């Protein structure tokens, strides 16, 4: 499933003034064209991969193709430091303060944290020798926190500085999501604005995380292929920008 | 800006000068009223700044504010400012205007080390421990604050002074808008005060860090450095004074048609209001980046032109001294709601209106002339579209008198009807004469 | 063959003060600093445009045409001229734009500014991307002046122009005017060029046929294959970019922090503002300096064009033009001239032969008991299989008289006949 | 265009060097001697780009001029509208300030009158033997020849027609028979 | 400019005095020295009178 | 005229950009680099005139 820029896959939308029936040359963060990402499948068949073990490296940003060209909601596990578990030797462990993204319920609400992961120790947790991974398993309002209830089994959480929840109504239409970190903080894009075929990444939340993120796991979720997400980098690199009557970004050129 | 003859005078620069159809200038538009629209929103709160513990440069505290309005007059009163560098703003600046966000860095310093901050450095507190962004406008000051505002100094204020790392030894250098990294701040918080660089082993790679302290260097008037980024992004102002600037109207119901300077969302001009019909912006641009409308508050949009738009032509000529005003493709029910832009006696004329003056043309609306049917060969006061101006034959001292409208006739030859038979016609001259 | 000649160049007046100023004091305070700057771009502007009308004026000075034949809807009789003559001898409205003017005008993209209410319009609409040409007028601060001439009047001169080609070059001078129908004017043409008249009036419906394929083979003639077509779209499209290149250059910063005057009033002090509005005035200055040169250059090249129409004109549209390659390819017949957004537009008809045959022919025949008389063919050749003459246009043995000899002096290469003599070489 | 612009800062102190010298320091001297520099520089390179432009219009004015000097002062011209109006008779050539001053003599016509002419007379006894006017035209009374740029009818002679041949559109004429056309 | 008046008013008034011959039959080498007043009455003559 | 104007300080300290960027300093760097982006379009606008 590689960026086509025909169809403008991934590109942010410029902050601020809205463009309309112009072309635009910007060089900004924007994904490499024919970059095919890394693909990760959640099984639906309790049975999860290894996406817990990688650090895969941040970069500038990276950008997700959430769904369709089930729709399960993708989480993520940013931070500064990885490195390994203490009395296991296994990989990913993440240092200082980490940035958590839960899908809790069934991806309509979403927590975001930004704070310790301190393992504990009882068996199947990590810092046992008994570990193997952590992973997210999956009305009256008690379950819209849930995913945070999965991943405190494994963590304490003990000092917390951000938190906040998101409402986001069910779906199953191709959906985009990008994380890029500048002087200002982590940024969180969307393209949930739905506005004709959309497609295209707005700026909606802003995380006030000042340490340079330099590593990202993707948490592995199982459900009781079905899923796919790819998760592309960005680069900084020349764009031509095509915006249309609407005002939305339908051509790209990556120059 | 007295006549629409001296705004011709003064454009061209000369007194005397030929007959002819001039472009003018204008001269007497001039910004009558203001207007000021902005959001309100809660105040931006300055607490952590001025009433806590201060930060330490080695790992300093930032902080964003967004969608807040703040006020400067309340925070300059809390700080002595003993030097501020500002980039491409002013504190004066940083009064006024609206942002997209308000980035502030603080931390303890003295102040006998502003050569270690000024740009161009090559110490070490620089290279391990601050670096300034400069890439947006941004102001750093230096500033003491006394122990009665809130502040307080406690435990130990260090800086690296080394941080390396690999079998190469490469120095872990701090990027512009950045921090030290966690590895070295973990180095230097066990590292000791006397400046030995010690060696530790974070996640499997060698990494060495020294440090060295300045807390006897701090006094009761404690020494700090606020250094102050400021982001403009047209159409994603959120943060603004509370002051509301003093001469401003926040209705311009009152406003409309006349040439106003506006301060709408931070941003500053001159131009016309007006009322029309024609939302997923505020703001309304064209192609070329010029804001041609914005949506009020309440349920209006009002489109606004700069302060002078009607093109203004001027039918002169040099013989009795006679002049008139071509307004250029404009309907002459226009010209009377935008007046006062014009030259005082053309704004008198319009005012007390006498509609004698305008006349409708195939070119615009003109003023000073008056419907004739007679034609002229020659065209030396062309108005385009086949119109010519015919001057009057009275002097201007004895008054002012309206130019003839609408001339250029066609030559229409001679005509020799065809036969269309075995034979024809033919046109020969009878007499004839020497042409040069 | 069809060839569109540019006579003119947009006139367009710029407000120098509004353009580098938005109206600010102290940007007009330090615009001082640069002497006179305006008063001598509204003169240098205000001498191109009148230029640019004395051109227009001089040009069409010569399409006087001082005597014409009233315009019928039987023109030319055989010979179709429906789609050259005006719409108002034809069906419906009192319009001298014939239809061809009309399917070359309206097959153009323009994009007509409005000169009666380009403001009021330009106010009622939104925002655009083909109109915001037009409408930054009123915001950049220039405007686009009215052309001399009204599309009637240019229609009424090139309509009269029409009805004075069959007439016109009949005789020696220009005083006098013939009435002769277009199709007699059509077989003189082609009589002089080679062609007898046995054969224009054997072949009379032939021709006509040829020449209303020729002439109605341009309905389908304005189209992307067309090179003149091209050549009035590239010169409109260098019109608008002329245009586009006014506009879109306020909102370059040139190296100050904003491209507008009164953020950098705001932002800064009273010192570091003065170099920033130096630095936007600058740019202004330089951009308006070289919009001048480029209205002068491209008056140049307007003023060149004007006097080649002229001469095309006065040439080929107004009498048959021997000279070879000025009107077309092939032998020339005819021309018309209609008009054309910002030029005139040219057709010349011509002459081609479609095949070719090789005859032997001699430069002229004496007499063996006289070789004192000698005769040479005139407009054409003596051909063998004795000799008789050809049109040196079109292949038609015809008779030998005197009305296709003349008598010349005897000349070595000249052939000797002995019997059947020609009626010019007995006694 | 050059004298006046020495006159301008440029966004200097003064328009001067010598007072820009004197009144600033070494190093804040030479940012206002360049900006005087990059004035002046600017205003040569345009008066050069203007002396070609105005050198390329002469060099084009200047062929007008030889074309038109060979063609109508040294010669007829026999050419419409390019020597004047109406028929070229004679043209004078006089100097005049950075150019060449020309005064066309032309024929002009003041009043007209219409008459009814033929293409062509042949005789009804020889239909083969049939003439036209070289320089005017067959105008009806019964035919009389006259001239192309004057109206004043004369008998039809030899030395003013030639023999064509026979057309339609000829007029038959078999009462009186002009000079040409009998036997 | 590279000649003075004395100069070109030679060339001009050498062109005035050549404007009745040169061209008074084909070719160019020839030379007649006709009469002004019997040129003009020839090139009107030529015209159609 | 466009290969010798590319060899033109044009008033910064230096003819090259890495030789601006190694000596100075980032607020400097905008200055004196826009002098010579100012000095090649003039080139570039002058060679197409
Ligand atoms: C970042 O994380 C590291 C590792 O979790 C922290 O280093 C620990 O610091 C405590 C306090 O002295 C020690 O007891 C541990 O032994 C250290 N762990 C390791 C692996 O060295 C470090 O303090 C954190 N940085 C902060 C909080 O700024
Ligand atoms: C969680 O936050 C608390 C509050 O800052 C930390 O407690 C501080 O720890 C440092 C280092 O041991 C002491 O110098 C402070 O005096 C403590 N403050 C208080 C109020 O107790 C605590 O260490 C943090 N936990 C982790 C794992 O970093
Ligand atoms: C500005 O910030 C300070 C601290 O960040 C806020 O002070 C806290 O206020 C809450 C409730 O008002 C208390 O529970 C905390 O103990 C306070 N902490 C400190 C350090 O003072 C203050 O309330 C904020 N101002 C506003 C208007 O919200
Ligand atoms: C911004 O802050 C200044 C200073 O704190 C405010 O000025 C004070 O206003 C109150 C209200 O009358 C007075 O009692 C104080 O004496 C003023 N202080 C000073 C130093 O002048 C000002 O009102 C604030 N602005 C807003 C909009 O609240
Ligand atoms: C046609 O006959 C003439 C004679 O009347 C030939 O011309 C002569 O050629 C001889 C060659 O020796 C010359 O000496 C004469 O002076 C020529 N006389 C004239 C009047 O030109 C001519 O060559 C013959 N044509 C051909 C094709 O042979
Ligand atoms: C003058 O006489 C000639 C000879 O009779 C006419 O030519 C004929 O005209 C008739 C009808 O006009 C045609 O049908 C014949 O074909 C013509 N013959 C030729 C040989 O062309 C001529 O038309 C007469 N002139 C006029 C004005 O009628
Ligand atoms: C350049 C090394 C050779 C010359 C050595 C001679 C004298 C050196 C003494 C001090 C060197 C300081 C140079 C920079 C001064 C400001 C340092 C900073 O705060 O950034
Ligand atoms: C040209 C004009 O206006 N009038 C002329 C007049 O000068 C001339 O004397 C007369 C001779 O017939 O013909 C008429
Ligand atoms: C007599 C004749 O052929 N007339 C036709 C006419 O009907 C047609 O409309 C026109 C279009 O080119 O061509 C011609
Ligand atoms: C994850 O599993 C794949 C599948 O065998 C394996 O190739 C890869 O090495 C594993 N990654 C780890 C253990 O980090
Ligand atoms: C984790 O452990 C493996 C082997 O136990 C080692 O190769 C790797 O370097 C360790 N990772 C870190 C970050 O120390
Ligand atoms: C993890 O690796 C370290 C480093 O060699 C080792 O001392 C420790 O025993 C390992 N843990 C396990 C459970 O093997
Ligand atoms: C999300 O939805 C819940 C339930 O309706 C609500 O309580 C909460 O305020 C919402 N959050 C936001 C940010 O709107
Ligand atoms: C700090 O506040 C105290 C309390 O009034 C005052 O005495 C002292 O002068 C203040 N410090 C300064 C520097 O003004
Ligand atoms: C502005 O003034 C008009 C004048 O009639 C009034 O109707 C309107 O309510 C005012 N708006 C305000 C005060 O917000
Ligand atoms: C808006 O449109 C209506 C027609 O429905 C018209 O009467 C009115 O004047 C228009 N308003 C403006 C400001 O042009
Ligand atoms: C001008 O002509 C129009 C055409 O009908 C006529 O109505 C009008 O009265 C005329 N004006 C004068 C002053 O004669
Ligand atoms: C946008 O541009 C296209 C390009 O052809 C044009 O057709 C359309 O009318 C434009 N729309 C607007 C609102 O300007």
């Amino acid at each position: 499933e590689p960026i086509d820029m025909n169809k403008a896959d991934g590109v942010i939308y410029p902050n601020g003034r809205t463009y309309s029936n112009i072309t635009l040359q910007t060089t900004n963060l924007f994904p490499k064209n024919g970059d095919l990402g890394t693909q990760y499948v959640y099984s639906a068949s309790a049975f999860i991969s290894n996406y817990s073990y990688y650090g895969n490296p941040f970069g500038d940003g990276i950008v997700i193709r959430i769904g369709q060209n089930k729709k399960i909601y993708p989480a993520l596990m940013l931070g500064s430091s990885f490195g390994n578990f203490s009395a296991n030797n296994k990989s990913g462990a993440y240092f200082n303060h980490t940035l958590l993204i839960l899908p809790s319920k069934c991806g309509t609400v979403f927590q975001v944290a930004y704070c310790l992961l301190q393992p504990r120790t009882e068996s199947k947790c990590p810092g046992n020798s008994n570990y193997v991974s952590y992973f997210l398993a999956d009305t009256s309002d008690e379950i819209r926190r849930n995913g945070l209830r999965d991943i405190r089994k494994f963590f304490n959480l003990v000092n917390c500085t951000y938190f906040e929840e998101f409402n986001v109504t069910a779906d199953e239409r191709a959906e985009w999501f990008g994380i890029v970190q500048d002087a200002q903080g982590v940024h969180l894009y969307t393209s949930r604005k739905n506005g004709f075929n959309s497609n295209n990444l707005f700026l909606f939340a802003t995380v006030p995380i000042y340490d340079k993120l330099n590593y990202y796991t993707v948490i592995p979720r199982s459900v009781i292929a079905w899923a796919a997400f790819y998760i592309y980098p960005l680069h900084q690199l020349s764009y031509l920008l095509n915006f249309d009557v609407n005002g939305y970004i339908t051509q790209a050129a990556d120059c | 800006g007295y006549n629409d003859y001296t705004q011709l005078i003064c454009s061209y620069g000369d007194f005397n000068m030929k007959s002819g159809v001039y472009s003018t200038s204008y001269y007497s538009a001039k910004p009558v009223g203001a207007y000021y629209e902005a959001h309100v929103y809660p105040d931006c709160n300055f607490t952590e700044l001025f009433r806590e513990r201060a930060p330490t440069i080695m790992q300093y505290k930032r902080e964003v504010f967004t969608r807040c309005n703040y006020n400067l007059s309340l925070l300059l009163s809390l700080v002595q400012v003993d030097e501020f560098v500002c980039d491409k703003i002013t504190p004066e600046a940083l009064a006024t205007g609206c942002y997209s966000s308000l980035t502030v860095d603080w931390f303890a310093f003295p102040y006998a080390w502003k050569s270690y901050l000024a740009i161009g450095s090559a110490d070490r507190i620089v290279r391990f421990n601050y670096n300034q962004d400069y890439s947006n406008p941004s102001c750093r000051i230096h500033s003491k604050v006394n122990s009665s505002i809130g502040i307080s100094y406690a435990g130990a204020y260090s800086y690296i002074t080394n941080c390396n790392y690999g079998a190469t030894n490469k120095d872990d250098v701090v990027k512009p808008g950045g921090r030290a990294s966690q590895q070295c701040i973990t180095g230097a918080l066990n590292s000791p005060t006397t400046g030995q660089l010690w060696a530790y082993n974070f996640g499997g790679v060698p990494y060495r860090v020294s440090r060295l302290t300045y807390t006897d260097h701090l006094s009761d008037p404690l020494d700090m450095v606020y250094v102050i980024t400021v982001k403009y992004e047209p159409g994603a102002e959120t943060v603004c004074p509370k002051q509301i600037r003093p001469d401003y109207s926040t209705n311009i119901t009152h406003l409309l048609g006349s040439c106003i300077s506006y301060d709408i969302y931070g941003i500053t001009g001159t131009g016309v209001f007006q009322l029309c019909n024609a939302r997923q912006q505020k703001f309304v641009y064209d192609k070329f980046d010029n804001i041609i409308g914005f949506h009020s508050d309440d349920g209006n949009y009002y489109c606004v032109a700069p302060c002078v738009s009607v093109p203004v032509s001027v039918i002169y000529d040099d013989k009795t001294n006679q002049y008139a005003t071509l307004f250029g493709s404009v309907a002459c029910q226009h010209i009377s709601t935008m007046a006062a832009q014009f030259s005082r006696e053309t704004r008198a004329s319009l005012v007390s209106r006498n509609m004698q003056n305008l006349l409708q043309t195939s070119v615009g609306c003109v003023m000073g002339f008056h419907e004739t049917n007679d034609t002229v060969e020659e065209c030396h006061l062309s108005l385009g579209q086949s119109l010519c101006a015919i001057p009057p034959n009275t002097n201007l001292r004895s008054g002012r008198s309206t130019f003839g409208l609408g001339s250029l006739a066609y030559n229409s030859p001679l005509r020799v009807d065809a036969l269309n038979s075995s034979e024809f016609k033919v046109s020969l001259p009878l007499n004839f004469t020497f042409g040069v | 063959t069809q060839e569109y000649i540019e006579t003119s160049i947009q006139k367009i007046t710029v407000d120098c003060k509004q353009y580098v100023c938005n109206g600010f004091a102290k940007c007009e305070k330090l615009l001082e600093q640069y002497g006179q700057f305006c008063s001598k771009i509204n003169q240098a502007l205000h001498g191109a445009n009148l230029r640019q009308d004395d051109s227009v004026r001089n040009l069409f000075e010569s399409v006087k045409t001082p005597q014409t034949v009233p315009l019928t809807t039987g023109f030319g009789g055989e010979f179709n001229l429906t789609l050259l003559e005006p719409l108002s001898v034809s069906t419906g409205s009192s319009n001298a734009r014939s239809a061809l003017e009309e399917l070359l005008f309206d097959s153009v993209t323009i994009a007509d500014p409005g000169y009666m209410q380009g403001y009021d319009d330009c106010m009622q609409q939104g925002p655009a991307s083909a109109r915001d040409l037009i409408c930054a007028q009123y915001v950049a601060g220039y405007k686009v002046l009215p052309p001399l001439m009204d599309v009637n009047m240019e229609a009424a001169y090139t309509s009269s122009l029409l009805g004075s080609i069959a007439g016109a070059g009949w005789t020696a001078g220009l005083s006098s005017f013939a009435a002769i129908p277009f199709a007699q004017s059509i077989f003189y043409r082609l009589n002089g060029v080679g062609i007898t008249q046995q054969v224009l009036s054997e072949n009379q419906k032939i021709i006509a046929n040829k020449f209303n394929q020729a002439l109605g083979a341009m309905q389908t003639g304005f189209t992307t294959t067309n090179e003149a077509f091209q050549k009035v779209q590239d010169a409109v499209n260098t019109n608008a970019q002329a245009l586009a290149k006014l506009a879109s250059e306020l909102s370059n910063t040139f190296g100050a922090i904003s491209s507008s005057i009164g953020d950098i009033i705001q932002r800064l002090d009273v010192l570091e503002q003065e170099v920033q509005i130096d630095r936007l005035i600058n740019g202004r200055l330089t951009t308006l300096n070289a919009f001048v040169a480029q209205q002068l250059v491209r008056s140049e090249s307007a003023a060149r064009s004007a006097q080649l129409a002229k001469d095309k004109v006065n040439e080929c549209v107004k009498s048959q033009s021997t000279r070879s390659g000025f009107c077309g390819q092939g032998t020339h017949i005819v021309s018309f001239v209609i008009n054309a957004p910002n030029g005139l537009y040219f057709m010349h008809v011509g002459y081609h032969p479609s095949q070719h045959i090789e005859v032997v022919a001699a430069y002229g025949l004496c007499d063996s008991a006289n070789p004192t008389n000698c005769i040479a063919p005139v407009n054409g050749y003596f051909i063998k299989n004795e000799w008789s003459y050809t049109g040196s246009s079109f292949y038609a043995p015809e008779p030998i008289t005197t009305l296709n000899t003349r008598y010349v002096a005897p000349q070595v290469t000249f052939q000797n006949i002995s019997n059947n003599l020609p009626p010019p070489l007995l006694s």
